[PDB]
């Protein structure tokens, strides 16, 4: 057949790890949501306890 | 010293043994080249697969007839040894085995290689070594016998 | 050729390199935040405590 597979099957799979970039910058930034969150809840709860 | 001279002679044995034979290691250091041998990235390993020269045709419609995304105009040998041949085939980086499975069914001889400057580095000094060491023990020898 | 094969393969690359240090911004400012926020909160409690 026309070698059009070959640029079929390369964008194709190119696209497929741009989505797996994606996918895993968004877990990384969620992850770091989480972990502001706890540090930041953590930080002012030791520090209003002893202000208290 | 006979012992290590008969040593030396089985290293230049085994070195020169390595200069006939088919390609699973034959060496591909000074007619290899890296343009043709992509390694900045992830996305299209350049796989050294060698066939003998009976499957021309067998080999030639195996990768632009079933394979997927092997880089056309670039498919063919480097070097030939009028017995064997070699192909600088791609494919993906989660899917290597598979095809390594379908070629081996296939009956072809993979080569693995890191191109590597202290490795043809290390083959010229090895040779050297045991060349010069081997001829400068003999005469050494020489005088020590006579004495 | 070697062009689609290597320059444009270099451009993902670097476009996956711009998706992680994203990520690494991300990371970096949710941390400073943590560390701001709770630097602000752990003052709003001292006056509240100290008014009163």
């Amino acid at each position: 057949l026309t070698p059009n597979q070959v640029n079929d099957e390369l964008n194709k799979m190119q696209a497929f790890i741009r989505k797996e970039a994606e996918e895993k910058a968004k877990e990384i930034q969620l992850k770091a949501d989480q972990e502001y969150e706890i540090e930041k809840t953590n930080i002012v709860r030791n520090e209003t306890n002893n202000i208290d | 010293t006979y012992a290590n001279y008969n040593s030396a002679k089985t290293n230049l044995a085994a070195a020169e043994r390595k200069k006939t034979g088919d390609l699973s290691v034959r060496s591909l250091h000074d007619i290899v080249k890296p343009e043709d041998f992509v390694l900045n990235s992830e996305h299209l390993t350049t796989v050294l697969v060698a066939v003998p020269k009976s499957l021309k045709s067998d080999f030639e419609k195996s990768y632009e007839t079933l394979s997927k995304n092997v880089v056309p105009a670039s498919a063919s040998v480097i070097a030939e040894d009028a017995e064997y041949v070699l192909f600088n085939v791609h494919l993906f980086k989660k899917n290597v085995q598979e095809f390594t499975t379908a070629a081996r069914e296939k009956k072809f001889i993979p080569r693995e290689f890191n191109y590597s400057e202290e490795l043809i580095d290390q083959l010229k000094k090895e040779h050297d070594s045991a060349a010069s060491l081997e001829q400068s023990l003999r005469v050494q020898l020489v005088r020590l016998a006579k004495t | 050729s070697q062009k689609n094969g290597i320059a444009t393969l270099l451009q993902a690359e670097k476009e996956a390199h711009e998706i992680v240090s994203k990520a690494r911004k991300y990371r970096q400012d949710k941390l400073k935040q943590a560390k701001t926020d709770a630097a602000k909160e752990i003052d709003s409690y001292k006056i509240q405590k100290d008014k009163e």
